Formats: structure tokens, sequence, C-alpha cells
């Protein structure tokens, strides 16, 4: 139904391929908040586990 | 004109193989997929349908089994081996658990010092 | 395979050279071979080089013939077998140019 | 890289039109890696009451 | 750049990073024996703790991150896409998680040091050394997960090689004519695949055994110790011929290009080269004679690891044949490809004496067992890494390296690496046992001698990053004067000069066919051999 | 105006390599919903001639320089093997017919050219 | 005709544009293996980021396979050899997690075949039951004899060109499989001995523990082959995203048939 409409629209966007679903707007930017956080918090604690500083 | 004749010859000695082929394949997609309907929903499926109903009655005197032991011990525990309870290191989410969900039915763990 | 199939072999595609390329790559694999080849088959390794007009690829016959001889002996005896035809073309050995 | 098949320009560095000369930045990457047991020697002595 | 999915710039990053793990792999290496230059702890202080950290932190750099990122991904990511035929990899994407979780794997180890305890455990991490009432803190945790990235990058890395020979080939490349590089690491591929699940589960029955306390290990609850000591050297003993068989691969193209000549047996060389990763599946105990087997099972194994020297001897006595006739250009990878043919084979005879059960019972975790295991891996799969940057250093890069600076760069690796590694059969035959930082006084003898010597491999190793300058800056200005060594291939006693000119590679791989460097899309058209 | 091209001989750019949609109830029938550059290998296996070549060079006879080895080239440096007039008499040898200029193959003694295409 | 074979590509293999959950996923995986030993050791005092770091890793696998899907229906490289590239990649990757059974058969082997001192001279011993295979482990074993025979009975039929046997008959082995979750919930729930249990308690939640964690992906893989199937992505001439399940289950006979025979019929 929806495979030769996208179709259209994957082949000749000049888009990248992880930007180029219409439903690809909001899978990024929550996507990006929970990587902006998850790759920092596992390593700040690590200044707080060499002085034995633990919970 | 030049250097664009064209791509090859067209020879048709290549083709009749694989096309008439796809249809043969298509006689092996329906009448070998119409063998398992005889023995998928006329076999296995009667064949559930008498052993769930097997294990549905052997499951209420175990589902009973699981009442007596969490009602009372009436005496204590027959005082478990040393190898089937270990608490070296204790858990990380809680502060005892065994697992992710486990009932106390069958995992107790009551300490005998003495 | 054996010593006279080797001769028979590389005097033919001497024949048929017609060019600088496909002597000196055909005078290469008659000499990178276990054996020593006959004086028979380096006689058109010579006239070779005169179809082609190159003097010395027909100089580094006779350097590449020094040092695969396996003895001073059987060179010199092979020196003066082939002084017949080597005094037609005028060809020298690299010894008396002194280059 | 996707293009540009030059001759430096298949690696990540930028060794020609640095603005800082290139041994800062190559033997700066080879020392800092020379020097990571350096720093294993050194929180875990001090950590440990040596020094 | 980062994030590019072309299999040419993921194995000069594998390549990138194969050298700041080796300068840390080294390093560790450098206080290691620093501390067994005299008796008493001279350097670290008191502390025999951060010596089974820093043993179990160099030891682990040198295998999973130098010889296995090199051999199989900073040389298997460039010339398996190149040699046979294809544009890149057959699965491109995965190609780059690859690479890119080995630096994680490095965040994940070297964290395992900064931390309060330290990872004591040995490479042979061992469970009840390892175990939570032994080692406590979050040190070992992090030493068996790094561990495990480096088990999976390697994993997936194999995937890409099986389905990339199989069908990615050219018209005429049979499956009987490959390159011997190709023909290296898919029979390695053959060995990491069906060697790294088993270690998997042989590292995370350890996890469990350390904060869910499952008791697989726990001797409190009947679990073994010694079920360990075969599941993990079952990984082991074809880990050990995976840093080997690559090797394998470029020696057979060197010693058979610096010599104008064909291998010899060719078809005798593939055959016994999947039958030295095939049985070494069955021989997996030779490690654990002492652990308690059986007097049938020890027999077994007696007879059954010497049969590794039989296909072996063939892989050796025809690189003895394929350089008897043929010239010899004794450039600076045929130095390191003939120095590999004698100490190699030395630390071959020092296996079948250590591979006899009636003879290892006075040879385990001795000394004579790390004079033997490092004539075959400093200088087995050493002197076949640098035979192999050498080899295709100009071709690649585009840049020549100053050959008259590396000839004193092979030297010094030989003289200056055998003076370490020749004396240590001397004090395993004694009975210096390992992993030490101090000693009886009757062992300070070779351990000076073999003390001077890590100053001069690792003189050698700071010459070598100069090496690295040299050839990236003016590594131009080397091919126009008389720095370096252009051609590796000299034209025969009767092909001219000016003809040589026209013909210039007369190469038996595609390798040097192409541009130097090779362009970004070096395969546009399926081309044709034979 | 775009069309399909429903054949292997009309392609006139990649816009036209698509195919139409089908209804609902049936399945795509291999023919219907494909995606272009696997439908164009489809369209050439529709027919009797491939669109890639899995078949060696011409390499029966050995080729001089007044009668070469001519290759269906598609750019400038297609690399050759050259394994023997019996295909299989001699040690290969890569090559790399450039731009008007010939692989003369040492060894063997074939003389190749581009035909540049 | 040569203008247009000018402007295509000349190999049947894929290349692909730089993606960059190549480093998504592998900063995943630190701050799963990371993470996942700080908590065992305190430093955080919550256990979520494991929690976080299995969301974050598989969303973005599905990521990952939307840019495949991107490529797999709508951009369209997969040619004869491309479709088996993957068809072999898939298969010879599953006799990688068929020997890593071999490294918890193995164990069962350990424990059993020469007895310990430990435990008692008998396996399994006193203090532990074990269930007979005559009880609800054979529904185990009957009800993937019944997946053995319907996911056949649907391969085939998506061939067969028509939809309604197509379509249903998916959605009826997706739910004989959340189904197959429930029975080893019962187990995991009702069985008397536990994780740790010693080694019977060892190894019995690992051989049946990795058998359990495949389940939780295999129904994931129904989870797309259904909403593919209804949103019209997967043909009947080529289907990769659904020959890769059924491969998925045709050896999970095998394997599972070498787990009952010796875990429940040789283990008591
Ligand atoms: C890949 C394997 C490898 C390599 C190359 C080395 C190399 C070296 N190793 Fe190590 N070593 C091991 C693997 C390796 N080792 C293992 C498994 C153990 C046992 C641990 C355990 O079981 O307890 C061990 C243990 C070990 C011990 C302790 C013995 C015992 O307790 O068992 C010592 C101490 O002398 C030692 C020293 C050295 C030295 C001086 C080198 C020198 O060769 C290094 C200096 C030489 C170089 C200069 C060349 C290497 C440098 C490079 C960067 C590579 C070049 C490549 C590229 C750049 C292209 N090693
Ligand atoms: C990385 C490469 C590598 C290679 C190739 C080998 C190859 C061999 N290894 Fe070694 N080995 C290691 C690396 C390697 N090993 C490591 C890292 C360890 C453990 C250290 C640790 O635990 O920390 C180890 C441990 C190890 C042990 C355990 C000792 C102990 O821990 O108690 C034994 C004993 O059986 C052994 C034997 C052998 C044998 C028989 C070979 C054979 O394959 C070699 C045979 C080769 C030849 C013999 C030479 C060439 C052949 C001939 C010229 C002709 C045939 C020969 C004759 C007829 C005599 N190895
Ligand atoms: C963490 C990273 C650290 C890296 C540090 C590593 C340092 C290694 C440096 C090695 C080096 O740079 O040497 C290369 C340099 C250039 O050489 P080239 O290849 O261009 O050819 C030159 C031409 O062909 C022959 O050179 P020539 O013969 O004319 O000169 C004689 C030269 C030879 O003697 C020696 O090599 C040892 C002293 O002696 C001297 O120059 C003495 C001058 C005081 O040759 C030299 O001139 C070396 C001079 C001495 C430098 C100090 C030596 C310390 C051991
Ligand atoms: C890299 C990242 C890590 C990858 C591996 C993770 C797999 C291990 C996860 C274990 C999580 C956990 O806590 O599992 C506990 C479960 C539940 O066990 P249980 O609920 O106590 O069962 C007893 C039944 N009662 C008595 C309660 C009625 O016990 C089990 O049944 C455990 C099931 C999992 C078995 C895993 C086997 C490992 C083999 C190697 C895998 C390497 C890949
Ligand atoms: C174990 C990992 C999977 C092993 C099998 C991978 C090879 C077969 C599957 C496959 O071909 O897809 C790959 C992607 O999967 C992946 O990359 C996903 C694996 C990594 C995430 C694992 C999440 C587990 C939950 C290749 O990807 P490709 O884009 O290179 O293939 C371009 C195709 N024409
Ligand atoms: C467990 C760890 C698994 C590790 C990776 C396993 C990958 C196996 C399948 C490899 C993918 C093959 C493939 O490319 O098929 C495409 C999509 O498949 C897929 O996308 C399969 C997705 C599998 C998802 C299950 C893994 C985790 C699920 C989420 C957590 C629960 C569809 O190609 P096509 O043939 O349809 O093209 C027809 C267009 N006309
Ligand atoms: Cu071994
Ligand atoms: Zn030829």
């Amino acid at each position: 139904n929806k495979v030769i409409q996208l179709q259209k629209i994957f082949q000749s966007s000049t888009k990248p391929l992880w930007w180029r679903h219409p439903r690809s707007a909001l899978y990024l930017y929550p996507f990006y908040a929970i990587f902006a956080v998850a790759v920092v918090t596992p390593l700040l604690y690590i200044p707080n586990a060499i002085r034995g500083i633990k919970a | 004109n030049a250097l664009k004749p064209a791509f090859g010859p067209p020879d048709k000695v290549a083709a009749q193989k694989f096309k008439e082929s796809l249809m043969a394949t298509e006689k092996h997609a329906k009448d070998t997929s119409n063998m398992w309907v005889k023995i998928s929903v006329w076999v296995a499926l009667p064949a559930i349908a008498l052993t769930a109903v097997n294990t549905y009655f052997v499951e209420k005197e175990h589902a009973e089994h699981r009442e007596h032991l969490k009602h009372v011990p009436d005496s204590e525990w027959p005082r478990d081996y040393e190898f089937m309870n270990i608490r070296s290191k204790p858990f990380f989410w809680g502060d005892g658990d065994k697992t992710l969900f486990w009932n106390p039915v069958v995992n107790r763990h009551i300490e005998h010092d003495d | 395979e054996t010593f006279e199939e080797f001769t028979a072999r590389y005097e033919k595609e001497f024949d048929e050279a017609y060019d600088l390329f496909e002597v000196q790559r055909v005078l290469n694999n008659c000499f990178s071979y276990d054996l020593v080849p006959a004086p028979a088959v380096i006689e058109k390794a010579l006239r070779a080089a005169r179809r082609v007009n190159d003097l010395p690829t027909a100089i580094r016959v006779f350097e590449a013939l020094k040092y695969k001889v396996e003895n001073e002996d059987q060179y010199k005896a092979y020196l003066d077998e082939l002084k017949d035809v080597r005094q037609e073309l005028g060809v020298p050995l690299k010894e008396e140019l002194f280059p | 890289v996707h293009f540009k098949d030059g001759v430096y320009e298949n690696i990540p560095f930028k060794v020609k039109g640095r603005k800082t000369p290139y041994a800062l930045s190559h033997f700066g990457f080879f020392a800092i890696g020379f020097a990571v047991p350096f720093v294993a020697c050194y929180v875990q002595l001090k950590k440990s009451g040596a020094f | 750049w980062l994030y590019s999915t072309n299999a040419k710039d993921i194995a000069v990053l594998y390549f990138m990073l194969a050298i700041f793990s080796g300068m840390a792999g080294t390093a560790m290496s450098l206080i290691i024996r620093l501390e067994l230059a005299a008796p008493g702890s001279q350097y670290l202080h008191g502390n025999s703790q951060l010596f089974n950290v820093l043993v179990v932190g160099h030891a682990v750099l040198m295998i999973f991150f130098l010889v296995m990122p090199a051999l199989i991904g900073g040389f298997g990511n460039y010339l398996l896409p190149l040699m046979i035929g294809a544009t890149d990899t057959a699965f491109p994407r995965i190609n780059n998680i690859a690479f890119w979780v080995l630096p994680m794997g490095l965040v994940c180890l070297v964290t395992s040091t900064l931390v309060e305890s330290g990872a004591g455990t040995g490479w042979t991490v061992y469970p009840p050394l390892s175990s939570i009432q032994a080692h406590s803190g979050p040190s070992v945790d992090l030493a068996i997960f790094a561990l495990h990235l480096t088990s999976i990058s390697s994993l997936l890395g194999a995937i890409n090689f099986i389905v990339t020979t199989l069908n990615m080939r050219t018209n005429g490349m049979t499956m009987h004519k490959l390159p011997l590089f190709v023909w290296s690491i898919f029979i390695t591929a053959f060995l990491l695949l069906l060697s790294l699940p088993v270690l998997s589960a042989g590292i995370t029955m350890l996890l469990l055994d350390r904060n869910f306390n499952t008791s697989f290990f726990e001797v409190s609850g009947g679990g073994d110790p010694i079920l360990y000591e075969h599941l993990f050297w079952f990984f082991g003993h074809p880990e050990v011929y995976i840093l080997i068989i690559p090797g394998f691969g470029i020696i057979s193209h060197v010693v058979s290009t610096y010599s104008k000549k064909p291998v010899f047996g060719e078809i005798s060389m593939v055959y016994a080269m999947a039958s030295i990763g095939l049985l070494g599946f069955l021989v997996w105990s030779h490690h654990m004679y002492i652990v308690g087997l059986d007097a049938d099972t020890r027999a077994y194994f007696t007879s059954a690891t010497m049969i590794i020297a039989i296909p072996t001897g063939i892989k050796i006595f025809s690189w003895l044949a394929t350089i008897h006739g043929g010239s010899i250009r004794l450039a600076t990878p045929m130095l390191y490809a003939i120095a590999f043919l004698f100490l190699f084979t030395m630390g071959g005879l020092t296996g079948v004496a250590l591979a006899n059960a009636s003879l290892d019972v006075a040879f385990h975790d001795t000394y004579y067992v790390v004079g033997h295991f490092h004539y075959v891996l400093s200088m087995g799969a050493i002197f076949s890494l640098f035979a192999g940057y050498y080899y295709w250093s100009p071709q690649i890069l585009g840049l020549n390296y100053n050959e008259k600076l590396a000839q004193i760069q092979f030297w010094l690796i030989f003289i200056g690496a055998n003076v370490i590694f020749f004396p240590m059969h001397f004090l395993g035959i004694n009975g210096m046992p390992r992993r030490i930082p101090d000693y009886p006084d009757a062992f300070a003898g070779w351990n000076y001698v073999a003390s001077i010597g890590s100053f001069i491999a690792t003189l050698s190793l700071f010459l070598f990053i100069y090496i690295l300058y040299d050839q990236l800056v003016n590594g131009l200005n080397n091919k126009v004067n008389n720095k370096s060594v252009i051609y590796n291939k000299a034209p025969d006693f009767v092909e001219s000069n000016t003809i040589f000119n026209l013909n210039t590679v007369k190469s038996s791989s595609i390798e040097f066919l192409l541009t130097s460097p090779p362009a970004v899309h070096s395969f546009n058209t399926p081309a044709v051999q034979s | 105006v775009v069309k399909t091209a429903q054949n292997l001989a009309e392609v006139n750019g990649p816009e036209t390599l698509i195919g139409p949609g089908a209804k609902e109830g049936t399945v795509p029938t291999d023919l219907d919903q494909e995606t272009g550059l696997a439908r164009l290998e489809l369209l050439g296996k529709l027919e009797g001639i491939d669109v890639f070549d899995t078949k060696p060079l011409d390499s029966s006879r050995k080729g001089t320089m007044k009668d070469p080895i001519i290759i269906e080239s598609y750019d400038d440096y297609r690399y050759v093997g050259c394994t023997g007039s019996p295909a299989g008499s001699h040690t290969i040898m890569w090559l790399k017919p450039t731009v008007n200029e010939v692989a003369r193959c040492w060894e063997c003694g074939s003389v190749y050219k581009l035909n540049p295409v | 005709t040569h203008l247009e074979r000018s402007r295509h590509q000349q190999h049947p293999f894929h290349m692909v544009m730089p993606s960059p959950w190549p480093i998504v996923v592998s900063f995943a995986l630190l701050s799963l293996a990371l993470s996942t030993a700080l908590t065992m050791h305190g430093y955080i005092g919550n256990m979520n980021m494991v929690y976080l770091a299995l969301f974050v890793l598989l969303t973005s696998s599905i990521l990952w396979f939307r840019d495949i899907v991107a490529e797999a229906t709508y951009l369209g490289d997969h040619t004869m050899a491309v479709r088996k590239g993957i068809n072999l990649g898939f298969l010879m990757f599953v006799l990688s997690e068929v020997l890593i059974f071999a490294g918890l058969f193995w164990a069962y082997f350990h424990s059993a075949m020469s007895p310990d001192v430990t435990l008692g001279a008998c396996w399994p011993p006193v203090g532990i039951e074990a269930v007979q295979p005559t009880e609800l482990p054979l529904l185990n074993t009957i009800i993937l004899l019944s997946s053995g025979a319907t996911v056949t009975y649907s391969h085939h039929a998506l061939i067969a060109g028509n939809r309604n046997k197509a379509l249903s008959g998916l959605l009826i082995t997706f739910w004989l499989i959340v189904i197959f979750v429930t029975c080893q919930y019962i187990e995991y729930t009702n069985a008397a001995f536990t994780i740790s249990d010693g080694v019977y308690g060892s190894v019995f939640y690992a051989g049946t523990g990795l058998h359990f964690l495949h389940m939780v992906m295999l129904a994931a893989m129904l989870g797309v082959n259904y909403w593919r199937m209804r949103n019209y992505h997967l043909t009947a001439g080529h289907h990769v995203g659904y020959e890769t399940t059924i491969i998925y289950t045709h050896v999970l006979d095998v394997i599972w048939l070498f787990l009952y025979v010796v875990f429940y019929w040789w283990g008591v």
C-alpha cells in the first residue's frame, strides 16, 4: 500500500538514509536526548568511583 | 555512431529455465504446503488437544500442593544442604533477593545458625 | 622435457620473435631452467638479436652464459665453439669492452 | 573518507597545512600511549600508600 | 573521517589503534622487566599488586589489541577486499562496529586498573583467584568485559570473511586459485567462528559466579575450577593458532616476491594450513597436563599435539624450497621473513619438548614456557607484522619509508629481543615460577641479562616511531632521492632497463597493480582472471 | 509521464525502473512492488542475457602485438589475469591495460588492449 | 545500448552510504558493560542504568533496521549473490550460536558423567527434585513439533501467492511462541531448585536459561514479520526478513530435542 508510495520518497531523496523516512523527525531529538546522557553519566561517576565514594 | 552499439547479444537461451521454474517452484509451494495442512491443524493441534488437558489436570494438583508449604512448615524447614543456598556477595538490585521473581512457596531460605 | 625437446622448442620460438620484447622474454626463460642451453639454440639467440637491431641484448647473452656455465673449463671450450657466429655479427663480450 | 583518493587523504591525520608542527601531533599520539601505564603506576601507588 | 563505512578507511583506523595499544602494551612490559632487574622490589616500592595487574594489563593488550586487530583487522579489512577482487567487504556497516568497539574495549580496561583494587588475576583469569571472595572490587569486573568486547568484534569480523570469499570473487578466480593471504584468513575465520562462543560462555559463567553467586565454578557447591581449565583452554589453543595463520600468509607472499619465483607447492600449502586449524581443535589440554588428568588422557595428548608439527614442517620446508633456486633481494621485508624462518622454528622445537606429558611435569608455569611462547609471538607474529607493514607501506600510503633506516630497526629487534627471550630457557630449566615480583637470589643472573634487552627492543620501537614520522613528513622526498628502494622486484639479467619501465610490476596479486594509494573505488568493473 | 520499463530494452534513466502498485488482498508477485537495481537485475534475468559477467577472458589464443586480445572493458584500467594459452600452464601475473597502451605480460607473452567503451 | 549502462552500477554487490549507527551501538555496548559492573559494586545506588542500557541498545537496532528496510524494499541492491550473501551469512552465523550451547552442554557432562564428592553420588542430588519428562516439559516438545509443522506450512504459503494463509499463518505462529514464553515461565515460578542451587542449579537455568533468552528476540522477530507483511513490505520472490525467521526455528527443533534428552530424560 505504501511500498510504492515510500519508493517515490526514498529513491531520489538527496537526504541521509536515516533522515529519509517521513516519520523520522520525532525519532531523533528524543533519541539524541537519551544518547546525550547515557554516555556521560556512566563516565562521570568514574572520579566518584576512584575515591571509594559508592552508593 | 561511436562507442555505443549495444550491451550484448539477446540470445534468449539463458531465459526459459529460470522463468518456467518459478512456476514449478510455485507448484512446489502449493502441493507441499498442502501436505502440511493435514498434519499441523489435523494431527498436531488434536495432539495438543489431548495433551494440554492432560496437563490442565496435573497442574491443579500441584497448584494446591504449593499451598501446603507456604501455609505452615509445622516444625521448621528440613535444614537444606550447603550447596542449595549460597549468599557470597548478596544481590545488588535489592537487599537479599534471590532472582527477578521468586515466590516463597519453594524459595523460603530460612537461616539455621543454631 | 629432455635435452633435445628443450632445444627444438626454444629454437622454434626465437623465429617468431618479431620484436625486442619477445626476444628478451624468451631469452629469459631459455636461461631460467635447471639445465644449461645447447649452442644450437643460443645461435638463434644471437640471430634473434640481429633481427631486432639491439646489441647489448647480445652482449648480455654471453654474460648470462658466463655465470650459468658452472665451470670455466666448460666455458672456454664453449666460447671457442661460438666464435664462428660471433665474428660475423661482431658481438663483443663485456670483459673485452671494459665498460 | 568517502572521496579524494589523493596522497595524504586516505589517512584521518592532517599532515601538511597544519597550523602547528606535525611532530607535536605525532609524537604526542605515541608518547601519550606510552604514558598511560605511568599513570596506572601513579594513582594505584598513591592510593596504596607508596609514592 | 569517523564513521565512513569504506573498508579501506576502517583498516587505517585499525592500524592507528594497534600502535597506540602497542606503545601501551610494551610500556607495561617495560615496567614488568624493570622490576625483574634485581631482587627486591625496586621501582614498585613493595607492591606485589600492580604486578599481577600490569602483567594482565600487558598480556591482553599484546594478544587482543595488537596482534588480533592488525593481522585480522588492520590487514584483512584492507587486503581481502583488494586481492580477491571485491570493492569492499560483504557486510560493510558491521565492518565499522568491529573497529569502534575496540576503543570501548580500552575504556573497559584502562579503567579496570585505575579503580581501587586492580585485577591481579593474570591473563588466564582463573576462577578462585578471580572469585568475589578473593577479588572484591570492580577491577576484574571490567577485565572480563574488555575481553568480551574483543570476543564479539573478532567474531563478526570473521562472519565478514566467510561470505566475502565464498561468493564475492571475480570471474576466473576458482576455489583452488586464491592468494595465500586470503586462504590464511578464510581458514582463520573458521577458527574465530568455532572458538569464540566457547570463550563467551567461559567468561559469562565467571560473571555469574561473582555477583549472581550461581556456583558454576564455586567450590562450595561442587562447581569445579578445573572445568575452566578445559573450557577456557578450548578457546586458548585455537587463539594462539590464529595469531600465526595470517602470519603464515604474509610470509608466503613476501618470501616468494623478494625471491622472483612462485611459492613451492601452493596446493600443498593450502591443505596443510586448514589441517593446522582443524587438528588445533583436538589439542586443548596440553596446557593442563599437571592438573590431574588420566594416565591415558595425557597419553593421547602427548601423541596428538605432536601431530601439529606434521603440517608445520610442510609449511616451513616449502619456504626453504621456494627460495632455493631463485634470486634473493635482501630488503627489509625479506630480512624479517628470513629471520622469521629461524626464530619461529626454534620456538617450535621448544614446542615439542613441552608437548610431552612426560616432560611438561618439570616445565609448567616456569620461565621455560615464556621462552617458548615468545619465540612464536614476538618473533613469529611481530616478525610477520613488521614484514607485512614494510611490504605494503608505500603501496598503500603512497610514501617510502627510508629503507636505510629500516635495516637498523630490524637488527635492533632481532638481536635486541633474542637477548631477552633466549636466557628465559635457563631460568625455567632451573624452575623460576611465573608472574612473581621477586625471586630467589640465584635467579638474578639471567634476569639482568634479559633486563638489558628490553631497553634494546624498546629503543628500536622508539626508532620505528621516527620511521613513521619520516614516512608521513617527507615520505614523498624519499623515492626521488636515493633514500629508499622503489621497485621491490629488480628486473632480470637479460631484461633491459628501458623496457622495464613499460612492464614494471610483475606481481602475482592485484595489490601492486593498483595505484599508490588505491582509489576510493578501486573496483568499478568486474575484473577477469585467466 | 515517467512510465515503467517492463522490458530489458528501455531504461532511459533511473526513474523508470520501478513497478506498479498491487491491490489489497494479494501478495506482491515479484514483478509489481519491486525496487530498482534489484528489479534491474531481475529484468535482465527476465530475459536471456546476463547483466553481469561470470566468465573468464578468452585465454585460448596467445595474442601478438599485431593480433592482440581485446577485453570488454567499461573503464580505463580493467585488470586481467594471464594464466596461459591452456589457461593453466604458468604462474599468474596481473596486468592493467590502460587507455591506448597495452599490457604485455612478460612471462606468457600475451598482449591486451583496452576497448574502453 | 550503453548510455544507461554508464549511469548504473556494474557489479551486483551492495555499496552502503556512511551511517552513524555503527558508533551508536558501540557507545551502547560501552554503557551496557561499564554500567552493569558498577551497580554490582555500588557507585550509583539504583538498578535502572542497565534498564537504560537495554533501551538505548534495542532502539539502536531498529534504527539500524529502519535503514536496512530502506535498502531492502526502497533502494534495493539485493541481487542473487547478495541474497545468497545474507542467506549464507546467517546460516553460518547460527553455527556459532549452536556451539555456545556446547559451552553449556559440556558442563552438564562435567558434573554427571563423573560423580563428584561435594554433592551426592547421584545426579540430581539429594535435596534436589527434578521434573519428570512425562509432565508439562513434554508439552514444551510437542508445542515446538507443532511449531515445526506450521513454520513450513506458512513458508511455502507465502510463496504460494495467497494472503489468506500467508498473513494469518504467521499470527498463529507468533502467539504459539508467546505462549511458549509463559510455559517456560512456570518452571521459572513453580520449580523447586533455583539458580543458586549448586551445580545442578547452575547449569539447568543455563542450558534452558539461554533457550528462554532467544524467544524474547524470536517473538520480536515475528513482531516485524507481521507488521511488514501487513504494510506490504515483504515479497514472495525476495524475502530475507522472513527467511531468517524460519531458519531461526527449523534448527530450534534440533537443539531443544538435544536439550530435552539430557536435561530431563538423562537428567533424572
Ligand atoms: C602478542 C603477544 C606478546 C608479545 C608480543 C609480548 C611481548 C613481550 N613480552 Fe610478554 N607476554 C605475553 C604476550 C606477549 N608478550 C603473555 C600471554 C604473557 C603471559 C602473561 C601471563 O600468563 O601471566 C606474557 C608475559 C610476559 C612476561 C612475564 C612472564 C610470566 O610471568 O609468565 C614478561 C616478562 O619478561 C614479558 C615480556 C615481554 C617482552 C619484553 C616483550 C617484547 O617483545 C616487547 C618489546 C618488543 C617490541 C619492540 C615489539 C612489539 C611492539 C609493537 C608496537 C609491535 C609492532 C607492531 C606494529 C607497530 C606494526 N611478557
Ligand atoms: C602464538 C603462537 C604459538 C604457537 C604457534 C604455538 C605452537 C606450539 N605450542 Fe605453544 N603456547 C603458546 C603459543 C604458541 N604455541 C602460548 C601463548 C602458550 C601458553 C602460555 C601461557 O599459558 O601463558 C603456549 C603453551 C604451550 C604449552 C603449555 C605449557 C605449559 O603451560 O605447561 C605447550 C605444551 O604442550 C605448547 C606446545 C606447542 C606446540 C607443540 C606447538 C607446535 O604447533 C609447534 C610445532 C612447530 C615445529 C616443531 C617447528 C617446525 C617444524 C619442523 C622443522 C619439522 C617438524 C619438527 C620435528 C620433526 C621435530 N604450547
Ligand atoms: C618517542 C619518539 C622518540 C623518537 C626518537 C628516536 C631518535 C632516532 C633518530 C634517528 C635519526 O633521525 O637518524 C636519521 C638521520 C638522517 O639520516 P639519513 O637517513 O637521511 O642518511 C644520512 C646519510 O645517508 C649518511 O650520513 P653520514 O654517514 O654522512 O653521517 C654520519 C652519521 C652516522 O652515525 C650515526 O648514525 C650515529 C651517530 O653520524 C652523525 O651524523 C653524527 C652527527 C652528530 O641520521 C643522523 O644523522 C643521525 C644523527 C644522530 C642523531 C642522534 C642519534 C641517537 C642514537
Ligand atoms: Cu597451546
Ligand atoms: Zn602470461
